[PDB]
């Protein structure tokens, strides 16, 4: 209520924000966003060891490959190119190059077999490209689909618990198979919860 | 294409004051929508697959290792002289069932024998209670223990 | 509450019953609630017994039980020409004419002439596999007697008389021709094959693509790919409801850099010269 | 063996103090470490920041 009054007076967005709190509501959605939250604990642990492996590979790279950080940059009018040495423009220029594919690759100077620090750049490069972005990502998704296979799997004991057994009385509806009294008239007129209440 | 909002916009390179507040709506933009929505679709679609092959799996187990009509498990049928292998076919074949309703159907409405009528009065005109719901005369044994 | 064991003779109308609705009978039918297969069975019990009606009926068509039993064979040979069609009209689009021999037709010659090997070593191994090898290679003999266009209107008029002799063949096979004009409206494959047709006619009259069309409609057909599009759209709702949280949450976004980030919005653009 | 350790240590106690909060030591180990990288981690030009 509050939004939506901040809205009719104050600027008038509002209303996405008012939307996305109210779509977020519905159950299928809530369910995939409680997927997506119910395990949290590991994927900001693993977000955090993402963070400290490219603060490992800042820290290398700022000391060996520190001129190899130039990158390409067009100002705006009051040589298209700078070059950063402080560690922190190191560890943003990196977060800058943790996604866009290769990674540390098609950002620094490529220097293509003339420079004797050659093998040790396309080393830098490729373990770079292979632990960080195949494995932490892969283990981010793998938690997330993991979590899925497990609420799905609990949906479904659930379900089949709430079904095929009694409520109260606690059968498992193997036994009403005879015996003029079976599970569907055991639940209606024996143990019906609603006369309890 | 990849960063997302990265790689299209200006690039500010750290001379103007807001430097950090772009490198944090980047970096923001491109973890939540583009790792965990598309993430999201993904997995629900494998979720999909994961559900899809298990009921596949359990209407496959439960049509080879259990009865039709008859019910029973397959591990009733372990010993004394009737297998499951010919408790299908020639105990509780469903096509003599078959063969038996167009039978009713098909027959002049009388000068047939006892059964039928009883069967065609619980076809014509209410439930189901003529069929062996879980009981095949092959499990039970003689009842000279009581007599 | 007592079991009974009655012996009955068989009556001979059940002798007229198919071996693949008896299949689909076995493997079709569910557990309803109470883990019994019971209910289900009843109801297509009766829908059985008239089937059993109908095939008995039409036993004395023979021309038409004739047609209606190789329908598996119709089927094979509209979508087989149906493929081999749109590899043509595929390959082969600037037409205007494409009978020039500008070095084409030598590699058309020698591709020609591998395939007529390929199929001739074939044959010649699996003999009783790849009867439409021949019907291949006799159709892209007559690509090199006359033009292109005359062999597409060929095939175009093959297929469409293999399909209305299908559709007779497809009503006489089911028994929804007695039961009125709306009953088979109302059917649903009726109405794709229906599609189909008017697809592959409009393919021959209108500007002839549209074979792209009829070939995604016959080739979604097939089990294993209708199981995994059957996974990908068995749970639609969750797919779409999370592509809107996408599109909200991209618009926050939008919102966002509009409000601040206005100018870092250039884009590089190439134009084209009036 | 464990216990007859713990019962002759239990005589210890100064040690034995000292040995029953060792997740304080770990604690504050790990917080001080996660501080000490932060804060060497945005100042290393240092030269007399
Ligand atoms: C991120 C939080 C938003 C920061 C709040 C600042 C509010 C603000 O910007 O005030 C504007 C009002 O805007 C808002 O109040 C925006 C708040 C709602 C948007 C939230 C979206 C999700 C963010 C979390 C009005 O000023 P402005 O528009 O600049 O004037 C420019 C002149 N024009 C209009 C001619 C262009
Ligand atoms: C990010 C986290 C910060 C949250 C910001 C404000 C959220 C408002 C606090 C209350 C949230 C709330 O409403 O809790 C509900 C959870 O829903 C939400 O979270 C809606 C709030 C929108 C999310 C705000 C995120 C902003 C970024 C619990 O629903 P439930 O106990 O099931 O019973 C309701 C009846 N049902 C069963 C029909 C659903
Ligand atoms: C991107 C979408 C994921 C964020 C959704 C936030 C969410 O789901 O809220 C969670 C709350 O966590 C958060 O606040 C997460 C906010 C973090 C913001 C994400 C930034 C990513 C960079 C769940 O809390 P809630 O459903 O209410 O209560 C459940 C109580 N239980 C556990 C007993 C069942
Ligand atoms: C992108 C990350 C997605 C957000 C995950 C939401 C989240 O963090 O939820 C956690 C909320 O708690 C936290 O871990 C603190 C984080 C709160 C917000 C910080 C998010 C920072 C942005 C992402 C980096 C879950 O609580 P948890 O600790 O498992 O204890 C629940 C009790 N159990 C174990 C018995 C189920
Ligand atoms: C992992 C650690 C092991 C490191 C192996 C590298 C060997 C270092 C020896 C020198 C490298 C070298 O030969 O450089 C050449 C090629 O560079 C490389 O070899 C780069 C090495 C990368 C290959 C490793 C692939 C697998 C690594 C997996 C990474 C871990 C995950 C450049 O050739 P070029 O300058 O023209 O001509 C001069 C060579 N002559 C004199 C013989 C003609
Ligand atoms: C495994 C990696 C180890 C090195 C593999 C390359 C083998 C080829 C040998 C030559 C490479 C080379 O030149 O090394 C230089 C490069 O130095 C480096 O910095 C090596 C590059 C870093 C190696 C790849 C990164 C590995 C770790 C990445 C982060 C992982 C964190 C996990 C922590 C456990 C050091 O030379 P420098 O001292 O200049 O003196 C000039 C050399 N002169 C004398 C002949 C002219
Ligand atoms: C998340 C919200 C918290 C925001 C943290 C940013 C701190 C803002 C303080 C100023 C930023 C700063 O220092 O700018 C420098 C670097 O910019 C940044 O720090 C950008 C911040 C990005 C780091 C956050 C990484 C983790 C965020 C995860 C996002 C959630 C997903 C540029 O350095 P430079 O202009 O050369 O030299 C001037 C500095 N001197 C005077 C000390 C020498
Ligand atoms: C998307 C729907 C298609 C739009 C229908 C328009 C039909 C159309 O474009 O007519 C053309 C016939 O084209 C069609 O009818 C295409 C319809 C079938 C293709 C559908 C494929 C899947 C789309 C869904 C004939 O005109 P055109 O070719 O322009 O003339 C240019 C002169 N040329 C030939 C020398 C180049
Ligand atoms: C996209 C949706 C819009 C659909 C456009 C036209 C589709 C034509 C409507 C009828 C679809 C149809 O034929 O339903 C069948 C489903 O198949 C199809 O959907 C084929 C139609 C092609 C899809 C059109 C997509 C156009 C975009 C049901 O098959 P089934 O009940 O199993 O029994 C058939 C026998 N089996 C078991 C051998 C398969
Ligand atoms: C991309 C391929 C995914 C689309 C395939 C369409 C499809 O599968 O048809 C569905 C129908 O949904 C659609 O019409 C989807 C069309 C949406 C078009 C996608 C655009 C994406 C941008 C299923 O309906 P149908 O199999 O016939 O009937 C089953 C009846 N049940 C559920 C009782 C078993
Ligand atoms: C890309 C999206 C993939 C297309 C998914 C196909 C789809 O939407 O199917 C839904 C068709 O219904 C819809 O949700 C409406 C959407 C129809 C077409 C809109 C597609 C728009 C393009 C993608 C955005 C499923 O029906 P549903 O609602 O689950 O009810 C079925 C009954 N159950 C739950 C008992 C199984
Ligand atoms: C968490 C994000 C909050 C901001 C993090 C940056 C911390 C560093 C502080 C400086 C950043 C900065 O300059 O922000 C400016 C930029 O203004 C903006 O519009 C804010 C930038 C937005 C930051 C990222 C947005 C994160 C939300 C993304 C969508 C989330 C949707 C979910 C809804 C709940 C506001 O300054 P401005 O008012 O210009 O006046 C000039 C400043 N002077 C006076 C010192 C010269
Ligand atoms: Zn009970
Ligand atoms: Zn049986």
């Amino acid at each position: 209520l509050l939004i939506c009054a901040m809205g009719l007076f104050v600027h008038e967005f509002f209303y996405s924000l008012l939307l996305f709190d109210l779509v977020y509501r519905e159950e299928t959605l809530l369910n995939v966003i409680k997927s997506v939250t119910r395990n949290g604990r590991p994927i900001i642990l693993t977000a955090a060891l993402a963070l400290i492996l490219v603060y490992l590979f800042s820290i290398v790279g700022y000391l060996f490959f520190k001129d190899d950080f130039i990158l390409e940059v067009d100002r705006l009018p009051n040589k298209e190119h700078t070059c950063e040495t402080l560690l922190m423009c190191i560890v943003t220029v990196l977060s800058h190059g943790l996604r866009s594919g290769g990674g540390v690759g098609d950002v620094l100077r490529k220097p293509s077999k003339e420079e004797p620090l050659f093998a040790a750049r396309v080393i830098y490069d490729l373990l770079f490209f292979f632990m960080v972005i195949i494995i932490v990502l892969n283990l981010i998704f793998g938690v997330i689909i993991d979590t899925f296979a497990d609420l799905r799997s609990e949906k479904q004991k659930k379900e089949e618990i709430l079904k095929t057994t009694c409520f109260i009385c606690g059968l498992e509806r193997d036994k009403f198979d005879n015996k003029t009294v079976t599970f569907e008239e055991h639940i209606k007129e024996e143990h019906n919860m609603w006369h309890y209440l | 294409s990849g960063g997302g909002v990265g790689d299209v916009l200006r690039k500010p390179s750290k001379e103007e004051p807001l430097f950090a507040a772009r490198v944090i709506y980047d970096l923001l933009f491109f973890f939540m929508v583009i790792i965990i929505v598309l993430n999201l679709i993904f997995g629900v679609i494998i979720d999909t697959f994961a559900d899809l092959r298990s009921e596949k799996q359990k209407k496959e187990e439960i049509l080879k290792t259990t009865c039709f009509i008859c019910g029973l498990e397959r591990d009733k049928f372990d010993n004394k002289t009737v297998t499951f292998e010919e408790h299908i076919k020639e105990e509780h074949n469903m096509w003599h069932y078959l063969c038996f309703i167009v039978l009713v159907k098909v027959k002049d409405s009388t000068e047939y024998t006892g059964p039928e009528s009883y069967v065609a009065e619980m076809i014509r005109e209410r439930n189901l209670d003529w069929f062996p719901r879980m009981r095949a005369m092959s499990l039970v044994s003689s009842d000279s223990e009581g007599e | 509450r007592t079991m009974e064991q009655i012996v009955f003779p068989v009556p001979s109308i059940c002798e007229f019953l198919t071996k693949e609705s008896k299949l689909r009978i076995y493997y079709t039918t569910e557990r309803d609630e109470q883990g019994s297969k019971i209910n289900d069975f009843f109801l297509r019990s009766e829908d059985l017994f008239n089937e059993m009606n109908w095939q008995k009926k039409l036993r004395a068509q023979p021309v038409l039980y004739w047609c209606a039993r190789n329908m598996s064979f119709w089927s094979s040979i509209s979508f087989n020409l149906a493929v081999l069609m749109n590899l043509l009209v595929a390959f082969f689009y600037p037409f205007k004419g494409v009978r020039g021999g500008t070095l084409e037709p030598h590699w058309s010659g020698l591709l020609w002439t591998a395939m007529l090997i390929s199929l001739a070593i074939v044959i010649a191994l699996p003999k009783p596999h790849g009867i439409r090898a021949l019907i291949a290679s006799t159709i892209l003999r007559l690509i090199f007697s006359v033009g292109l266009q005359p062999t597409l209107f060929l095939l175009g008029a093959f297929n469409v008389c293999n399909k209305i002799i299908f559709l007779m063949s497809f009503v006489g096979n089911c028994g929804t021709f007695t039961r009125g004009y709306r009953a088979m409206v109302l059917d649903v494959e009726f109405l794709y094959h229906l599609l189909y047709l008017l697809i592959c006619a409009m393919g021959l009259f209108v500007h002839e693509f549209f074979y792209s069309l009829l070939l995604f409609d016959l080739v979604y057909r097939e089990e294993t790919l209708l199981n995994v599009i059957k996974s990908v759209t068995r749970n639609g709702r969750p797919i779409i409801l999370t592509a809107a949280l996408a599109l909200i949450l991209v618009y926050l976004f939008s919102i966002v850099g509009y409000l601040f980030f206005k100018d870092d919005f250039i884009l590089e653009v190439d134009r084209l010269p009036n």
